[PDB]
C-alpha cells in the first residue's frame, strides 16, 4: 500500500481498546439496566389508570403536571443511554467485517441481518425520544389554545387526555425499553462465535 | 447459463455460433491472395515478448504440397482441424494416387466443422465452434485457387479475404488494390502494405510470416532470405 | 436434462477455484479431531472419537483407525460413508501391485494411486467429490518409515507430524512446538498425542475410552501392526494425571 | 444423469439431511442387544381397521441368522430386501458359508452409497436396524440414510426417540435377560405410541443362537403382560 | 453417463471457463525455467512450512525421461495426470519408433490433451501451465510451455505462476547474451529470478540442472545455498 | 464476551417470565377480555339503533332578525376504552418480544422454521401496526371534535358547523365499535397464529440433534 | 425447486410423488373394492361422456392374467401403460419358475418398476393406482392396491378416487356389524357404496362390475345384463 | 401452552358465531344488500338526471341562517350508514379467512396463497370504503368554511360558484360511492362464492405420511 | 474522439491529485483526525452528567439561551461540516476509478459499487444532522415567543428546558455519529484497497 508508517498503529485503540469497551457492555452494563428498569416498572404510579388520579388539576376561564415530568426524569437518561450502546454495537460489527470476498460470505450476512436489526431498534427509540419532546410540546399548545377557550368545555376537558395518556405511554416505552436491552443481548450472544470470526479464516494452498 | 447451446433467437440465429463469428474478432489480422500465377497467404504472427519464438509459432503449415493454411483467434482449435485436414489429405493419395485438389480438401474441413455437438454423441466429439477463421489456398492442375471458411462451416472461391481484427477495413481495401491479373510479387507488394497499415507494429520478417504456391513451384515457406527482400521491395 | 438443478461442479469461481472442494474442506473441520507422528522407532496414529454415549459399542477393532495392508494402515477424518469406498479401493490397488511385481506396495506409490481416483470425479463425471481426509501410515522397503496427509481435493504431502479434523490450527501449533524432529519416538512421543488429545477436547478430563491410539513397527524383519490396550492407555493416561502436579 | 448431493455452505448434506428429517417422521423402531439375542420392535400403524396386518410385515429375514427392521418411505426398503438377500447369496456361493453381520452391512450401505454418488439417483429416505448372530456374538448395527453404519448395545430411532434414549438411559442395564429385554422396549414405546395397544399394531421379531425369529402375535399377546 | 458442453461462449466472445482456468495458474506458486546453453535449469519457490513436510512428495520439478524434465505451477491436482500420461507417451513413443523421444513431439501431445479436456464433453480444463524443456538431438536443448488452452509456446527465459508477469519483466530487461552464457551463470540468473517475488523465503529456492547425456540432477541445498550465498 | 452466572441468567430468567406470561396471555387473559369486549360492544351505549342517539347538544344559536360541552357518554366510552388498547398493545409487545427470545442462531439448515416465526412476527406488526394506530386514532378524535366545536362556536351562521360537530359525534360512536371489535377480534387472532404453529415456534429446529455429519 | 421434480423435501415429504396421489385424484372416477369371504368385488365408475363412444372400446377391467384381474383410477395415459409392462412380467414369470404369479409377487414386481420413478429423476411416477386381485390355494382372496409411490398391502376393503373418503367410511360401517360374506351380497355392498355416496342409483351401464370366486380362479367380467337384475331387483 | 377448558369454550362460541355470520354474509347480507343500492340507484332521490336543480344557492351578506343542500344532507342519510355497514362486515370476512389459515407447512402452501389473494382483494375494498368515510366528512368541511369564507367576503363572489360545485361533485359522489358500494357488494360475493371451495378447505389432508 | 497530451492531461492530473490525496489522507491524515474527535467527545463539557443546571431560566427585553450549549453547538458544527467535505472526496474518487463497463470480470466493479453505497447513508444523516441543529433555533425561539405572546402557559419554559437538553443529547450522539463517520469509513476503504483497488485487468490470458 505504500501508507506513511506513522500513525498506522493508533487504529488498534478503537480496534480493540475501544473495541473491547463495548464487549463489556454487552454482558455487564445491558443485564445490570435490565434490573434498574425493574425498580422503574414496579413503581405503583404507572399502574393508576384512573384519570382524576392521574390528570392534575387545571383552573381556566397556569398549573400544569409535574408528575409526568418526574417519570420523564426517569425515562429520558435510559433510553437515551441505550441509543449510544446500539450506536457501539454497529461499530462493534463495523470492526469484525471481513475483506472483501464471495464465498464463506455467510458470516457476512449474519452481520447484516443483526446490524439491521440494530438499526430498527436504534429507529424505534428515536422516535421515542421525538415524542418525549412532543409531550410538552402538545401539552404546552393544548393548554394554550383551551386559554382562550371559555365557554367550550370540550377542548378544555380533552387536554387531559394526553396528560392520562403520556402515562400509558412512557410505561409502553420503559417496558418496550427493558426487552431492548434483553433483544440487543440475546440476538448478538447466539450468534456470536461466527460474528467475531465470519470466516474462520482458512485458507489451504493444495494448488 | 440459463441458455442453451442449439437454442434459437427470436431473429433467427444461433447463441453459440453468434459469439463464435463475434469472438474472431479478437484474432491475428491475415490476408489470403489468390492471384492467376500462383496463390499468396500472409499472416501477423503477433509475438507478446522477445522471449516468445516468432519461428516456432506457425499460423500456415503444409497440409500437400499444393494446400497451405491460415490460423487466428485461438491457435489450438485451427491444430486439431489441420491435424484431421492432413490425415485424410494422405488418405486421399493413399487410394486414389493423387494430389487432393484444393475444394476436397475444404470439404473435409466442412464435414468435420458441422459435426459440433453436445449430447447424442461420444465424448470424442468437438462441444463448441472453433474461433479461428480458416483461409486454404492452393494451385492444381485447375489453377490457383483459394477458399474462405468461417466457424460456420461454409467454403467459398474467392480472390481474396481478410481475417482478424482488421478484416472490417482490409477486406474492403483488398478490394480495391486487386483487380484483373495481378501476380506473386505485385500481390505481396500491396498486401504488405494493408497489413502494416493495420497493424499496430511495424513491418520486420520476424513479425509475420509469408508464403506462396505456384502451378511449377509447390508450397515454399520463405526463410529469411525471401521474407528480408520482400518487406525492403515493399 | 433438467439443467437448471444441475450444480456443475466443473464450473470454476470467479476467484479461481471450485466450490465443492472448498466446502468440502469445511465439512472436514466439522469431524473428530484426529493426529498423528512419524517418529524413529515407527509411526504413531491417534484419534478422538466425537461420538461419545452410554449405548455406544464398537465392536470393530477401531473407529477411525483401519489396516490399509500388511505394511501400511490409515486413518480417516470426514463423511464418514465416502471412506468406506476408498478404503476398498485403497485395497484394490495394493492387491493389484502384488500380482505384477509380487512385492509389497511402497508407501508413495499406493498414496499417489487413490488421487488420482479422487481427482477424477473433480476433473469430469458430474458426479460429486469425496469430502474425506485420510492420513496414511506404514513402512517401505526404502524410504522406511513414513507418514503422509491427504485433502479431498486429491493433493497430499509427506507430513513428519500433523493433526486433521477439528481443532487443526490449535493441534498443529501446540504439535510443532514440542515435536522432536527425529528425536522423540514412540514411547515418549505417545505422551504428548495424550497430552495434546486433552487440550483438543473442550471436555476436561480426557477418557481412554472417547479416544483409540494405533502403533505400526517393523521388528525383526516382520511388520507389526497392534492397536494399543485401554488398560493400559488409561495408565498412560496415568501419566499425563501426574503430570500438572509434578 | 447428474447427483444433485451437493456440500452446503456448512459443509452438510443438504440432500442427506432431509433423508433422516423423513426418517425421524415415521413410526417409532427401537432394539436392544442383551444376553445371547437381539430384540427390534416397531410400530405398524394402518390408516384404518379395513386394511390386513398380516399381508404386510415390517419385520423381515434376511438370511437364517440375520434380519432387518426399518423406519422411514415403505417402498425405498423393497429395494435394500433384494438387494441384501442377493448379496448374501452372491456370497453363500464364493465361501460356502453362512454371511457374517458385518461383511453384509458393510456391502449393504455400499448401496447406498453408490446412490448418495451415481447421477440421476436420489439418497434413501430409509434408516435400518441390522440384526444377526454369529459365532456366538449378538449384533445390533444401526444405518443411516447417509450410508454409515455404526454399533450400539441399545438404540432407538423414528418418532419420539429422544424420550426413547432417555428410557435406555436408565431401564436399560447389563447382564440383562434376552425376554426382559422385550418387555422393557414395550415400555419405550409405551409413551410413544398412543391409543388402542395390541399384538397387531406391535411387530417384534429377535435372533438367538437357534437364529433369526419372527414372532407371531398370539406369542406377542403372551408378552404384553408386561 | 455425464454429456453436456461445459466451456461455452460469451457475448464478448471470451471464455468465462478458460480464463478462471488461466486465474487458477496465477494463484499457484511461482516456478521458472530457462533454456541455458549446453544445458537446462528449473526452478520454483517452496511455500515455507514449519518443520513438518517431507520433501519428496512436495518437489514440483519432475522428469518425464531422461531426455526432457518438467515443471509446474497451478494447482497440484491435475498436475500429476499430466506428468503420469506424458512418460506414458515417452515408453509408447520410443516403443513405437526405437529413435528417443523429442523435446517438440512430446510437448504438442501434452497441450494436445488439454485441448481435448477443454471441447470435450463433460470434461475440465486444467488449472496448470506446465514448462516442458529437455534437450533434443545433437544437444540443441529446447524449452516449451504449455496452456490449459491447449497452446504451446516456445521459450528462452520464462517464468509461471504468481508474480509471472513480475518475473517476466525482470527477464526481458535483465536476459541477454550475458544471460545463460555458462552453467554457474545459468543457475544463478534462475535463483535472481526468484528474488523478486520472494519475501524473506530465503532458502525456499529449490534448484535442478540437467547436463548433456546425463539426467536431470537435482542441487543439494548446500549446493544451492553455494549460489545464492553470492547476491550483491 | 466473558460468562456470567447471574448477569446472563437475568435475561434467561427474563425469557421465562415472558414464557409464563404467554401462557397466561393465550389460556386466561385473552379469553377473559374477549368476553369483556364483547358485553361492552353488546352494552346498549354501543347498542343504539340510531345514530342520532348521541349527537351533543349545543346551544348555538344564529343570529335571528353559550353553553358548549362534549358529549358525556362518548368520553365514558372513550375513558374505558383506552385502557383496554394500552393492555392489548403492551401485551402484544411482550408476546412480539417473547418469540424473538426464542429465534435461534442464524443457520440454512431447517430455517424454515424460523421462516414460521417471520410470518408470525409479521402478522403482530400488522397489529401492532392498527393497535397503536388506534391509540392515535382517538387522540385525533379529541383534538378534531375540539376545534370543530370551537370553529361552530367561532360562525354561528353556517348550518355544516353544527352539522359536523354531530358528525364527529356519530363518527367517534362507530369508531368505538369498530375499535372494541379489532381488539376482541385481534385476541383470538393471535391466539390462533400462535396456537397452530406453537410447535414450530416454540421448537424452530428440533430440540438438540445432528449425527455427527 | 424441491415441489417440481423428485428430492427430498425440508420436512421429508415428496411433492412429485403427492402431486401424484392427486392426479389420480383428478381423474374424476370413484373406485371400490371389497375382498369377501370366497370372492373379491371389484366396483368401479364407469363413464361415457358421449353417445358416439364405445362401451367395449373403453373398460377399467383389464387381465395381467388367466386368474388375476386389474382395475385402474387415474388418467388412462398411464392406465394402458403399467399394464403391457404387467403382462411382460406375468409372462415372463412362467418362463422362467414355470406356473402362473402369484399376486404377492406381482404387486412387487410392478412397484419396484414404480419404485425407480421416484428413485430416478430421469422419469416420473405414473399418475394411477393399481388395485390388483386374484387367488392363491393358501391364504385364498387376494386384494392388494399399488400406489405409484410403490406401497402396497393387504386391504380388507379399499377404494379410490374423488369420493374415496366417504367411501372409506361407508366401507367401515359395513365391516363395522361384521358383514356376513357372500359372494352376491358382498357385490351389493361395493354397489351400494357407489350408490349412497354420490346419491344417484346409476344405470346399469354406469358401472363396471369384475368378479372373482374360488369356485372360478379366472378372472370375470359382470355381464351389464346381471348388472341390471341386481340393481332395481334388489336394492333392499 | 396451557390453558382450561372455558378457555376453548370463549374461542370455540366465537368460531361458532363467526361461521354462521359469515354464512350469512354471503348467502343473505350480500343478496340483500346488492339489490338494495339497486332499489336506491333507480329510487327517484339517487336518480335526479338535473344537478343544476340540486344545488342550494346562499345569499352573500341578525344575518340569516345558511342551511346546507336539503338534497345531499337527505341522501347522506342513505349513504352513510352503508359505509360504516360494508366496514364493518369487511373485517368479519377478514378475521373469518384468517382463522381458516391451515397450519403453516413450507410446502403445499398454494391453499394459503389462495387466501392470501382474497385477503387483498378485501382489503382492496376496505381501503376504499374508509375513504368514503373521507368523502362523507369532506362535504361537510368543503362546505361549511367556504361560505363562511364566502360570507365574510363579499367582493369575490365566485366562493359560492365552487359551492355551486359542491352540491354538483356531492351528488356525483354520492351516487358513485354507493355504485360503488353495491360493486363491492358484487365483487364481494363473485369472488368468495367461487372461491368458497379454497377459502375453507384449503388443504385435503390426503397426505399418506 | 482524438487525443489532447495537454488538455486531457490535465484531467489526469486531477485523478492523480486525488490518488495522492487519497494515500496521503488515509496513512496521514484520518489516523489523526480520528483521534481528534476522541479527545473531543472526552471532553468534560460532553461528559456533563447533570442536564438541570444547564436549563435556561426564562424570564416572563431579557430573553436569552443557554451560552454554553450554543458554544458545544459552535464546537461540533466544523466537525460536521469537516467529515462532509472529506466523504464528497472519496464520493468522486470512487468514481474515478471505475473501469469501463464490460459484461466479464464485472464482480471487482460490483465491489467499489458495494462500498460506493455505503457512503450513501452518510451523505443523508450528514445533512440531517446539521438541519436538525438549525431546527432547534426555530423550536426554542417559538417557544419563548409563544410564552411571551400569551403570558399564562408555564409548559413552554419546560419546553425550552427539555429542548435545552434535546440539544446536549443530539450533540453527544452526532459526535459519536462523526467519530464513526470517520473511523468506520476509514476502516472500510482499508478492508478493501490494497490488491482490490484494480481488482482484474493487468492479469489476461497469455493467448487469445
Amino acid at each position: 500500500v505504500r501508507l506513511s508508517g506513522e500513525a498506522r498503529k493508533q487504529v488498534e485503540v478503537f480496534r480493540q481498546n475501544l473495541f473491547q469497551e463495548a464487549e463489556e457492555f454487552l454482558y455487564r452494563f445491558l443485564p445490570q439496566k435490565i434490573i434498574y428498569l425493574n425498580q422503574l416498572l414496579q413503581e405503583d404510579s404507572l399502574n393508576v389508570a384512573d384519570l382524576t388520579s392521574l390528570r392534575a388539576p387545571l383552573d381556566i376561564p397556569l398549573p400544569g403536571n409535574e408528575k409526568v415530568l418526574s417519570l420523564l426524569a426517569l425515562v429520558k437518561p435510559e433510553v437515551w443511554t441505550l441509543k449510544e450502546k446500539c450506536i457501539l454495537v454497529i461499530t462493534w460489527i463495523q470492526h469484525l467485517i471481513p475483506k472483501i470476498e464471495d464465498g464463506n460470505d455467510f458470516g457476512v450476512a449474519i452481520q447484516e441481518k443483526v446490524l439491521e436489526r440494530v438499526n430498527a431498534v436504534k429507529t424505534k427509540v428515536e422516535a421515542f425520544q421525538t415524542t418525549i419532546s412532543k409531550y410538552f410540546s402538545e401539552r404546552g399548545d393544548a393548554v394554550a389554545k383551551a386559554s382562550k377557550e371559555t365557554h367550550v368545555m370540550d377542548y378544555r376537558a380533552l387536554v387531559h387526555e394526553r396528560d392520562e395518556a403520556a402515562y400509558g405511554e412512557l410505561r409502553a416505552m420503559v417496558l418496550d425499553l427493558r426487552a431492548f436491552y434483553a433483544e440487543l443481548y440475546h440476538i448478538i450472544s447466539s450468534n456470536l462465535e461466527k460474528i467475531v470470526n465470519p470466516k474462520g479464516e482458512e485458507k489451504p494452498s493444495m494448488y | 447459463y440459463d441458455r442453451g447451446v442449439n437454442t434459437f433467437s427470436p431473429e433467427g440465429r444461433l447463441f453459440q455460433v453468434e459469439y463464435a463469428i463475434e469472438a474472431i474478432k479478437l484474432g491475428s489480422t491475415a490476408i489470403g491472395i489468390q492471384t492467376s500465377e500462383g496463390v499468396c497467404l500472409a499472416v501477423e504472427k503477433r509475438i507478446t515478448s522477445p522471449l516468445m519464438e516468432p519461428s516456432s509459432i506457425e499460423k500456415i503449415v503444409e497440409i500437400d504440397a499444393h494446400i497451405g493454411c491460415a490460423m487466428s483467434g485461438l491457435i489450438a482449435d485451427a491444430k486439431t482441424l489441420i491435424d484431421k485436414a492432413r490425415v485424410e489429405t494422405q488418405n486421399h493419395w493413399f487410394t486414389y494416387n493423387e494430389t487432393m485438389t484444393v475444394e476436397s480438401v475444404t470439404q473435409a474441413v466442412s464435414n468435420l466443422a458441422l459435426q459440433f455437438g453436445e449430447e447424442d454423441a461420444d465424448p470424442g466429439a468437438m462441444s463448441r465452434p472453433f474461433g479461428v477463421a480458416l483461409l486454404f489456398g492452393g494451385v492444381d492442375e485447375k489453377g490457383p485457387q483459394l477458399f474462405h471458411m468461417d466457424p460456420s462451416g461454409t467454403f467459398v472461391q474467392c480472390d481474396a479475404r481478410a481475417i482478424g481484427s482488421a478484416s472490417e477495413g482490409a477486406q474492403s481495401s483488398l478490394q480495391e488494390v486487386y483487380h484483373k491479373s495481378m501476380t506473386l510479387k505485385e500481390a505481396i507488394k500491396s498486401s504488405l502494405i494493408i497489413l502494416k497499415q493495420v497493424m499496430e507494429e511495424k513491418l520486420n520478417a520476424t513479425n509475420i510470416e509469408l508464403a506462396t504456391v505456384q502451378p511449377g513451384q509447390n508450397f515454399h515457406m520463405f526463410t529469411k532470405e525471401e521474407l528480408e527482400e520482400v518487406i525492403k521491395d515493399i | 436434462m433438467s439443467r437448471r438443478y444441475d450444480s456443475r461442479t466443473t464450473i470454476f469461481s470467479p476467484e479461481g477455484r471450485l466450490y465443492q472442494v472448498e466446502y468440502a474442506m469445511e465439512a472436514i473441520g466439522h469431524a473428530g479431531t484426529c493426529l498423528g507422528i512419524l517418529a524413529n522407532d515407527g509411526v504413531l496414529l491417534a484419534a478422538e472419537r466425537r461420538n461419545i454415549h452410554k449405548l455406544l459399542d464398537e465392536v470393530f477393532f477401531s473407529e477411525k483407525i483401519y489396516k490399509l495392508n500388511e505394511d501400511m494402515a490409515c486413518s480417516v477424518a470426514g463423511i464418514t460413508s465416502d471412506a468406506n469406498v476408498l478404503t476398498n479401493e485403497l485395497r484394490l490397488i495394493a492387491q493389484r501391485y502384488l500380482l505384477q511385481y509380487q512385492e509389497p506396495i511402497p508407501c508413495e506409490q499406493l498414496v499417489t494411486a487413490l488421487c488420482d481416483i479422487k481427482q477424477a470425479y473433480t476433473q469430469f463425471g458430474g458426479k460429486r467429490p469425496f469430502g474425506v481426509s485420510l492420513l496414511y501410515i506404514g513402512w517401505d522397503k526404502h524410504y522406511g518409515f513414513q507418514l503422509y496427509q491427504s485433502d479431498p481435493s486429491g493433493n497430499y504431502g509427506g507430513w513428519k507430524a500433523t493433526c486433521i479434523g477439528n481443532n487443526s490450527a490449535a493441534a498443529v501449533s501446540m504439535l510443532k512446538q514440542d515435536y522432536k524432529e527425529g528425536e522423540m519416538t514412540l514411547k515418549s512421543a505417545l505422551a504428548l498425542a495424550i497430552k495434546v488429545l486433552n487440550k483438543t477436547m473442550d471436555v476436561s478430563k480426557l477418557s481412554a475410552e472417547k479416544v483409540e491410539i494405533a502403533t505400526l513397527t517393523r521388528e525383526n524383519g516382520k511388520t507389526v501392526i497392534r492397536v494399543l490396550k485401554q488398560k493400559e492407555v488409561e495408565q498412560l493416561i496415568k501419566k499425563h494425571e501426574e503430570e500438572e502436579a509434578k | 444423469s447428474f447427483s444433485l448431493t451437493t456440500f452446503s455452505p456448512s459443509g452438510k448434506l443438504v440432500q442427506i439431511e432431509y433423508a433422516l428429517a423423513a426418517v425421524a417422521g415415521g413410526a417409532p423402531s427401537v432394539g436392544i442387544k442383551a444376553a445371547n439375542g437381539v430384540v427390534l420392535a416397531t410400530e405398524k400403524k394402518q390408516k384404518s381397521i379395513l386394511y390386513d396386518e398380516r399381508s404386510v410385515h415390517k419385520v423381515e429375514p434376511i438370511t437364517k441368522h440375520i434380519g432387518l427392521v426399518y423406519s422411514g418411505m415403505g417402498p425405498d426398503y423393497r429395494v435394500l430386501v433384494h438387494r441384501a438377500r442377493k448379496l448374501a447369496q452372491q456370497y453363500y456361493l464364493v465361501y460356502q458359508e453362512p454371511i457374517p453381520t458385518a461383511q453384509l452391512v458393510q456391502r449393504v450401505a455400499s448401496v447406498m452409497q453408490e446412490y448418495t454418488q451415481s447421477g440421476g439417483v436420489r439418497p434413501f429416505g430409509v434408516s435400518l436396524l441390522i440384526c444377526g448372530w454369529n459365532e456366538g456374538r449378538p449384533y445390533l448395527f444401526q444405518s443411516d440414510p447417509s450410508g454409515a453404519y455404526f454399533a450400539w448395545k441399545a438404540t432407538a430411532m423414528g418418532k419420539n426417540y429422544v424420550n426413547g434414549k432417555t428410557f435406555l438411559e436408565k431401564r436399560y442395564n447389563e447382564d440383562l435377560e434376552l425376554e426382559d429385554a422385550i418387555h422393557t422396549a414395550i415400555l419405550t414405546l409405551k409413551e410413544s405410541f398412543e391409543g388402542q395397544m395390541t399384538e397387531d399394531n406391535i411387530e417384534v421379531g429377535i435372533c438367538n443362537e437357534a437364529g433369526f425369529r419372527r414372532l407371531t402375535p398370539t406369542e406377542v399377546k403372551d408378552y404384553l403382560a408386561a | 453417463s455425464y454429456d453436456r458442453a461445459i466451456t461455452v461462449f460469451s457475448p464478448d466472445g471470451h471464455l468465462f471457463q478458460v480464463e478462471y482456468a488461466q486465474e487458477a495458474v496465477k494463484k499457484g506458486s511461482t516456478a521458472v525455467g530457462v533454456r541455458g546453453k549446453d544445458i537446462v535449469v528449473l526452478g520454483v519457490e517452496k511455500k515455507s512450512v514449519a518443520k513438518l513436510q517431507d520433501e519428496r512428495t512436495v518437489r514440483k520439478i519432475c522428469a518425464l525421461d531422461d531426455n526432457v524434465c518438467m515443471a509446474f505451477a497451478g494447482l497440484t491436482a491435475d498436475a500429476r495426470i499430466v506428468i503420469n500420461r506424458a512418460r506414458v507417451e515417452c515408453q509408447s513413443h520410443r516403443l513405437t519408433v526405437e529413435d528417443p523421444v523429442t523435446v517438440e513431439y512430446i510437448t504438442r501431445y501434452i497441450a494436445s490433451l488439454k485441448q481435448r479436456y477443454t471441447q470435450s464433453n463433460g470434461r475440465r480444463p486444467f488449472g496448470i501451465s506446465a514448462l516442458i524443456v529437455g534437450f533434443d538431438f545433437d544437444g540443441t536443448p529446447r524449452l516449451y510451455q504449455t496452456d490449459p488452452s491447449g497452446t504451446y509456446h516456445a521459450w528462452k527465459a520464462n517464468a509461471i505462476g504468481r508474480g509471472a508477469k513480475s518475473v517476466r519483466e525482470f527477464l526481458e530487461k535483465n536476459y541477454t547474451d550475458e544471460a545463460i552464457e555458462t552453467d554457474d551463470l545459468t543457475i544463478k540468473l534462475v535463483i535472481k529470478a526468484l528474488l523478486e517475488v520472494v519475501q524473506s523465503g530465503g532458502k525456499n529456492i529449490e534448484l535442478a540442472v540437467m547436463r548433456r547425456d546425463q539426467p536431470l540432477k537435482i542441487l543439494n541445498p548446500e549446493e544451492i545455498e553455494k549460489y545464492v550465498a553470492e547476491i550483491e | 464476551l466473558r460468562v456470567q452466572p447471574e448477569a446472563q441468567a437475568k435475561v434467561d430468567v427474563f425469557r421465562e417470565d415472558l414464557c409464563t406470561k404467554t401462557e397466561n396471555l393465550l389460556g386466561s387473559y385473552f379469553p377473559k377480555k374477549i368476553s369483556e369486549l364483547d358485553a361492552f360492544l353488546k352494552e346498549p351505549a354501543l347498542n343504539e339503533a340510531n345514530l342520532s342517539n348521541l349527537k351533543a347538544p349545543l346551544d348555538i344559536p344564529v343570529p335571528d332578525p353559550g353553553p358548549v360541552n362534549c358529549n358525556e357518554k362518548i368520553v365514558v366510552l372513550l375513558q374505558r376504552l383506552k385502557p383496554e388498547i394500552k393492555d392489548v398493545i403492551e401485551q402484544l409487545n411482550l408476546v412480539t418480544t417473547w418469540l424473538q427470545l426464542q429465534i435461534p442462531r442464524i443457520e440454512d439448515g431447517n430455517n424454515f422454521g424460523v421462516a414460521v416465526q417471520e410470518k408470525v412476527f409479521e402478522l403482530m406488526t400488522s397489529l401492532h401496526t392498527k393497535l397503536e394506530g388506534f391509540h392515535t386514532q382517538i387522540s385525533k378524535y379529541f383534538s378534531e371534535r375540539g376545534d370543530a366545536v370551537t370553529k361552530a362556536a367561532k360562525q354561528p351562521h353556517v348550518g355544516d358547523y353544527r352539522q359536523l360537530v354531530h358528525e364527529l359525534d356519530e363518527a367517534e360512536y362507530r369508531d368505538i365499535r369498530l375499535m372494541v371489535m379489532e381488539i376482541r377480534n385481534a385476541y383470538a387472532v393471535l391466539y390462533d397464529i400462535i396456537l397452530k404453529n406453537f410447535e414450530k415456534l416454540k421448537k424452530p429446529r428440533g430440540e438438540t440433534k445432528g449425527m455427527i455429519y | 425447486f424441491d415441489r417440481h421434480i423428485t428430492i427430498f423435501s425440508p420436512e421429508g415429504r415428496l411433492y412429485q410423488v403427492e402431486y401424484a396421489f392427486k392426479a389420480i385424484n383428478q381423474g374424476g372416477l370413484t373406485s371400490v373394492a371389497v375382498r369377501g369371504k370366497d370372492c373379491a368385488v371389484i366396483v368401479t365408475q364407469k363413464k361415457v361422456p358421449d353417445k358416439l363412444l364405445d362401451s367395449s372400446t373403453v373398460t377399467h377391467l383389464f387381465k395381467i392374467t388367466e386368474n388375476i384381474g386389474c382395475v385402474m383410477t387415474g388418467m388412462t395415459a398411464d392406465s394402458r401403460s403399467q399394464v403391457q409392462r404387467a403382462r411382460y412380467e406375468a409372462a415372463n414369470w412362467k418362463y422362467k419358475y414355470g406356473y402362473e404369479i402369484p399376486v404377492d409377487m406381482l404387486c412387487k414386481r410392478i412397484a419396484d418398476i414404480s419404485q425407480v420413478y421416484t428413485q430416478n429423476a430421469e422419469m416420473r411416477p405414473l399418475g394411477c393406482c393399481m388395485i390388483l386381485i386374484g387367488i392363491d390355494e393358501e391364504q385364498g382372496p387376494q386384494v392388494y392396491k399399488c400406489d405409484p409411490a410403490g406401497y402396497y398391502c393387504g386391504f380388507k376393503a379399499t377404494a379410490a378416487g374423488v369420493k374415496q373418503t366417504e367411501s372409506t367410511s361407508f366401507l367401515e360401517k359395513k365391516v363395522k356389524k361384521k358383514f356376513d360374506w357372500t359372494f352376491e351380497q358382498t357385490v351389493e355392498t361395493a354397489i351400494t357404496c357407489l350408490s349412497t355416496v354420490l346419491s344417484i342409483d346409476f344405470k346399469p351401464s354406469e358401472i363396471e362390475v369384475g368378479v372373482v370366486t374360488v369356485e372360478n380362479p379366472k378372472f370375470r367380467i359382470l355381464t351389464e345384463a346381471e348388472i341390471d337384475a341386481h340393481l332395481v331387483a334388489l336394492a333392499e
